[PDB]
């Protein structure tokens, strides 16, 4: 007999889409940016259920999460800068000069006074302030500064009880949606896994702004490892072994007030105390020296050709510099002299990367919107772990003249974009959508 | 939380036939997602309902299963041999056919001989 | 899309008794008309649900039609001559009478003399 | 309003045994409520519905009644000397063991006798 | 014995009620004001259901889906008008003079110099521009000339790449309603319609924002007709012959730009350069002929009086002339000496409408949202099809003195509201609502 | 036998829980600023249903429900000022003097001419003004006086359409959720009450912000009650009797017009007219006098000691006044002669308190959000009843030195929190969560 139709309901079948997803933070909540606030609590208990016998494709250069979170970070970070003051009428010429006298932060720092419109909208005055060389330019022969970034955009300052503190964040699927998690040693980036399992939600995820390094990030587990795209610009190195790296701003800073307008409520570095050392950060030579000798080899294997590395070409700090967010404040390090570890090896003591402050930044170089860095009073340090890097794919032999075999110019080894991170902690999630109806034929036939 | 959904796809991998049943920005996002769950769970509902099976979970029905719905074989192959995602590449072609031809032969077919053939 | 709804009112100017069954801006119109058809919808199904007829498209009860509920006459002229429209202008003033009357026929005069004239 | 909603409370200060059954900013506020209201109301049909239930008021199950669940004495002093506020404080630590037993013991052990002892 | 209660469900029963619409545009998507954007795209099959032996009443001056679509574009057009930059301390006081030396262009533009704040906030400097003269009033005894609309509302530009093109918009009912739509050859209004069938969607409409004349309008089938308010102020004439129209505005436009602000780029019409040639419409005389010769018939039929026509009288461009929208343009056409046909048609060649440009627009003389026209650099034509009028009513023997009966004084030829344009599109719709429900006697009884 | 379980529906389970509500508003909506617009209107039937044998305890000082309608209020107020100008210009160097020459308004006000930037942004011109002298410090030696909060908050005048009167609003529960309402003739505060009703919607509370005295409120129906916070720092009183209050203004103002800027329509208050007399309250002494031997003894009973009454400090006048808000105006009163009855009530003809008007008052000293108060033209009066005082609790005998044993020393009669009005109305309501799910042991078993 023809074996007539039943219709079933528990039906675990599969279909890729794309769908919003939402929050899952952990319970420590006393603003620290992203505020762990409208943000629904985590579940004490990680569910997951094991998928035997499941034989599933997903790819890491398509995830739809990745875009998701970037536009979730952007989102965040513009309504967190909405409350706060803006720093429109700080734009006036400036009468600049040093302020008063080799690894002195006076040397990079000016003494400008200027004049300023008062609450009083009649009265201006003479205040005066310090500020870091790179964020002023000339307009005459004699002191006549600029301050930076009042032609490009406009600069609104942050509210001084916020924090730039990543905090962890994960994400979960929607009731009606299904989190499918690789759980291979290895994951060459677009293949098939094989051990596969759903989850409610993922792991804690921070977001943790910066370029030429990952930081705070999750390790390899074997072997470090190199997701690469398809020849196109760049590859995600994943160490194994975390990297711990220092970083520090000796001293005080003496903190004043200026009144610009009702409320509007300007803070000025009034002076530098405790010690002139610059700003630095500090790393175990023989660990990086490990790391770069087993990334050579990782890349070596694959890309069949043996490892070069070139300093990074003149321009934006984008791209030459590093770029973290320790505490209040944004360090732009140079990192033009570590790259070349058969030197630095030698020296059993530690080495020393030089680091520069930033208090105006045009927002990770996508965003761009215009913050300018409250103060941070205080002797501040911060530590992290270094578990993953940017490189960038070397040019080819029709670029550089001499050859490319065995010639391997990593002319640069940033990425200038934000996403290019969120890509390398969501290279183990795909959204799949639970089609429950299911049609079969069967023995019975109703009444 | 839906807190709504069954079917929490555990035992995908084993066989078809041997399975039998299982059992601000945020803000924004909760009024979005539970509404699309919502309506999502009420379109199963519909098509759930008008084959006279609300409250089911396993129905049987009068409709014969044709040998071109699918490529057809001895069809205790087809429960021992298959899963769900694998049998539901030959379900398709044939989604809107079945799915009109169940909401006749239910609704129509039966309602009509209850209401005409029992005059009570 | 609401991909639930019945009856799309096709044959409404035929006869009654023949007819016999059928078968940014706009995001936040979205997130508004998807709420209320959802709603709406689930008001029809406590309407439904309270009667001992869920699932079913097509009741009996057991509640006796008053002559004086609308102008009566021939019941078969009533089918005959009429449709929705000029039915449903005769079934006003008699909503809550029916509507009450009915969810105490079945909740309570079937359920009791289920649980206490028969034991089990 | 949700117009969807029964048992409006009168008779709760009477006795369990013989009640029996009963029968901009506000713009937000709505779309968050209503969305509130339909999603727990489909909740209370998912665990209605698991049970082979849907559609009824009062049902029986196969499953016994342990004498560990709750403060066990003569279930009739039960009926005539609580009301529902004063049973329900001894109905918890036994929320989720009864409502796991009762979707065993309908949509497994009800489904799988239908299926396989009749064959069609 | 009494048929007992039967309840059906699939039940088509109607209600008017009043609810709220959504989109269904083509899918072309590449902003274009009106975005083509968070916008449904449209089912490729168009379903309407017949519906004989339907007579329903439905009324056109009293259908919500007007005002529901006219609080649609003005909603629209605020919120494109947001991220641009206000035009705020453009107000300034401005030393003017001609540029330099019939046609000609350039005896309606002048030549403005005016001190402007740099992005310094101190140091203003000496910038010019040309305006057109219809832009700019009288200050003092010589040059001293006031940029308009500096004491009335708030004047913001807007930005460049938008496009004023309206796309077409169809609207459907949410799942729960349905759009009743007749199909007569003619409809006089306000009456019981035969041929009617029900559509999930209506057909699109293109938002042309206008007045003396519908443009791109729907035609009607059989004949001209004359849909009336109830003596009320006016008349809508819907033609049958689509009647070309086209515009020209020839030569280029140099333009330049100037820093007001922090990204605050004001676009300066720097030099005409082409043809001096003033803005011209020009129009086929005889289909017009055609087109003014029925329509003396088609309102002569009804209010049973012979036909006048009187030139409008002095006031506001809302009702003294016409009002396009080209490209990135804004025309005044002076459509006094059209309404003459008798002299007009003697010169086959063709005839000439003169128009002129304004670049500061109070918006559609009912949102009022004061909007500066970015320049337009280019030759720049536009054509269109004349579909639709709105006539206003004659004033009655009470007021004119002379005789009313054969002298039907139409002292003015307008409409002000842009919504009446849109009572001229949604005379077939209906919004109905489905109460499935049913109560029925019948010769069963449960058991 | 095991008597098998059964699972009902109609199950009448409480759970204290907290959620939103909503609106229910009379049928009044003629812009008002609560508005009565989108705001559900009112059912015409009072639905509530008795409950008998219930004993419910209900907590007065942690109603949910309090904060839920100080948190509607301040985010409709926000709301309300959002499309009204701002007063930013305003702030200048105000050159006074007195205006021209016992109870005399014209003493306490300043005329004050100032420069005010016109429509052209270059243009200063002198306008002049009147101001209270409560709204203006000092700078300098002459008269170089400073309009107030130019250093502190940002000052938005109110619209003049709007007016300030406190309509009555519902309070309902959606549906899913039911409010226990006591019905017992005096309620402690925190225990068990027993005639305990369901009802669908609150009573209508008037949102009237005030302090000292609680004005247009509900009236206790056997005798006056102490309703008093676990001896932390405040009571409140409700009366019995409502007292009678008059408040008066006379005279009418001449009012003019200042272009700020763009539609930036400065109301200036230009002249005083008609009498010269300062702005006063008045109550009948025999009333008040039985309204204060009553409180004395309600709070005596209870606190078990004999009550005395102290005038409050120097400071705030949060605290040291009375605040009402009659009209489009904001009065603040003396009422430090009012609390000594024994004086008082030998004049049997009526008694005055001395009222001030105040133009700048910074928001309900909660809020905070500087509104300017539009001057309103008018001979105005406005009358009220008196239904309750907030009190606040004696010193211990720690800080007074002297005994407070039968010197229950009252240093203030304030509360400062508008909450703590809104804690006076909402004493009696609960919000529960139906439970309606139920599992019970009965006789049948299904086959
Ligand atoms: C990779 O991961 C690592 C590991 O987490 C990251 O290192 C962390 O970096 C954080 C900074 O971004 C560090 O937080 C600061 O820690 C300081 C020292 O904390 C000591 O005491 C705490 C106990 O409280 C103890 O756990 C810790 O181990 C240390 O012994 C703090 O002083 C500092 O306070 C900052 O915040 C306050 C106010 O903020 C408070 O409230 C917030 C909510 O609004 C809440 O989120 C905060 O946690 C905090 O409770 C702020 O006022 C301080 O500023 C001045 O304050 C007063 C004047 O007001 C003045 O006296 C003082 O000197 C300050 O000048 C201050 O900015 C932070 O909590 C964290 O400790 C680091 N973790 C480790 C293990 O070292 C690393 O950053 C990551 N990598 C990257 C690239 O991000
Ligand atoms: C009644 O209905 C009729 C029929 O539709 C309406 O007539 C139409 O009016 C439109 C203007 O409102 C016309 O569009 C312009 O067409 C120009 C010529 O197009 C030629 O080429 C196209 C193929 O691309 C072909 O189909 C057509 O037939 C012509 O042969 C275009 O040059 C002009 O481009 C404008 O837009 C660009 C950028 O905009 C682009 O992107 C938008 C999305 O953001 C998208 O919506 C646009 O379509 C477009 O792709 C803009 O940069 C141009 O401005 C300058 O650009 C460069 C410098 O950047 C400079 O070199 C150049 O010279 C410009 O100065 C430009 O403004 C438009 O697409 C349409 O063609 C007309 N249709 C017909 C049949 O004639 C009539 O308007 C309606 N009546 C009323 C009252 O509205
Ligand atoms: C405790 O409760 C008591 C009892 O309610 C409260 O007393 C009430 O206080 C209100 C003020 O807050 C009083 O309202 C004013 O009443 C004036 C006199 O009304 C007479 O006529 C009405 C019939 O219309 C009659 O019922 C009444 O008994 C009186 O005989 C009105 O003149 C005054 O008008 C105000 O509003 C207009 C415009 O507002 C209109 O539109 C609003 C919607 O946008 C609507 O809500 C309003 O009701 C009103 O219809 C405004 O233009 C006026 O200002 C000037 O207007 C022109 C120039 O435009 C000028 O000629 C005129 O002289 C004004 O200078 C004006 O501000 C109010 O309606 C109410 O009467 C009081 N009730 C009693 C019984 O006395 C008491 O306030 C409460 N306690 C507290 C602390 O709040
Ligand atoms: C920096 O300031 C803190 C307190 O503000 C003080 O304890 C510390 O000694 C200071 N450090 C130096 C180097 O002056
Ligand atoms: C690198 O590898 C290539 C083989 O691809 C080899 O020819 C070359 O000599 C190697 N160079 C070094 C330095 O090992
Ligand atoms: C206008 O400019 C375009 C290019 O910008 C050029 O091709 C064209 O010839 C110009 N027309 C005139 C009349 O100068
Ligand atoms: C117009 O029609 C009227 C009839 O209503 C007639 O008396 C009059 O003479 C006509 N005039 C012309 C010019 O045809
Ligand atoms: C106040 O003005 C009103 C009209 O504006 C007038 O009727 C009244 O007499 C005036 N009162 C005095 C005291 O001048
Ligand atoms: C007030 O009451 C106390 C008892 O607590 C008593 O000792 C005292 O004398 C009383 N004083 C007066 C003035 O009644
Ligand atoms: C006008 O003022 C007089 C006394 O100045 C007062 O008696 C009368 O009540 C006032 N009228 C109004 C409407 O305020």
């Amino acid at each position: 007999e023809n074996w007539w139709v039943t219709v079933y309901y528990g039906v675990p079948v599969w279909r890729e889409a794309k769908t919003t997803l939402f929050c899952a933070s952990d319970a420590k909540s006393y603003h620290n940016i992203w505020a762990t606030q409208a943000c629904v609590p985590t579940d004490p208990t990680p569910q997951e259920v094991l998928l035997p016998n499941v034989t599933e494709e997903f790819n890491m250069w398509e995830n739809y999460m990745v875009d998701q979170m970037q536009e979730d970070i952007i989102s965040l970070w513009e309504q967190s800068l909405k409350p706060c003051v803006k720093l429109t009428p700080l734009c006036v010429t400036l009468t600049c000069n040093n302020p008063t006298n080799t690894d002195d932060r006076l040397g990079d720092m000016r003494n400008c006074s200027f004049n300023v419109t008062t609450e009083l909208r009649d009265k201006k005055r003479k205040v005066y302030s310090l500020f870091y060389v790179e964020d002023i330019t000339a307009i005459g022969n004699n002191s006549t500064y600029r301050l930076i970034n009042c032609n490009t955009t406009a600069i609104t300052q942050a509210c001084p009880k916020t924090s730039f503190e990543p905090i962890p964040i994960h994400y979960c699927a929607p009731a009606g949606f299904a989190l499918l998690k690789c759980n291979d040693i290895d994951y060459k980036g677009n293949e098939t896994c094989k051990n596969v399992s759903t989850v409610h939600c993922t792991h804690g995820i921070k977001p943790v702004a910066t370029t030429q390094l990952i930081l705070n990030g999750s390790t390899a587990d074997n072997q470090t490892v190199a997701r690469i795209d398809p020849s196109e610009n760049l590859a995600i190195i994943q160490l194994k072994d975390p990297v711990k790296i220092t970083c520090r701003r000796p001293g005080n800073n003496t903190r004043g007030q200026i009144q610009i307008g009702p409320a509007m409520t300007f803070y000025n570095i009034e002076n530098v105390v405790g010690d002139t050392r610059k700003a630095y950060c500090e790393i175990n030579g023989t660990q990086w020296a490990k790391a770069l000798n087993e990334t050579k080899e990782v890349l070596r294997n694959i890309l069949r050709k043996n490892i070069s590395f070139m300093v990074p070409s003149g321009g934006d700090p984008e791209v030459t510099n590093h770029h973290f967010n320790c505490g209040g404040e944004f360090f732009y390090c140079n990192t033009s002299e570590i790259i070349n570890i058969t030197k630095i090896n030698k020296t059993e003591n530690m080495t020393i990367i030089p680091c520069r402050i930033r208090q105006i930044v045009n927002s990770w170089m996508r965003v761009g919107k215009g913050i300018f860095a409250p103060p941070i009073r205080g002797n501040i340090t911060c530590t992290s772990n270094i578990t993953g890097m940017l490189l960038e794919i070397h040019k080819n032999r029709e670029d550089q003249g001499e050859d490319q075999d065995q010639n391997n110019t990593y002319v640069c080894l940033t990425g200038g974009n934000m996403k290019d991170i969120w890509r390398s902690e969501l290279y183990k999630y795909k959204i799949v959508e639970i089609q429950p109806l299911g049609v079969a034929p069967t023995k019975c036939r109703r009444y | 939380l839906g807190a709504l959904f069954l079917g929490f796809l555990g035992a995908a991998g084993s066989t078809m036939g041997a399975a039998s049943v299982v059992l601000s920005v945020w803000g924004i996002k909760q009024l979005q997602a539970r509404v699309l769950a919502v309506e999502r769970y009420l379109r199963d509902q519909q098509l759930l309902g008008l084959w006279g099976c609300t409250g089911k979970t396993i129905c049987c029905t009068a409709v014969r299963w044709n040998k071109t719905w699918g490529n057809i074989s001895d069809y205790q192959v087809i429960w021992n041999n298959y899963t769900w995602q694998q049998w539901d590449r030959e379900v398709n072609n044939y989604t809107g056919l079945i799915y009109t031809l169940l909401e006749e032969a239910n609704t129509q077919q039966e309602k009509n001989e209850k209401e005409l053939l029992e005059l009570d």
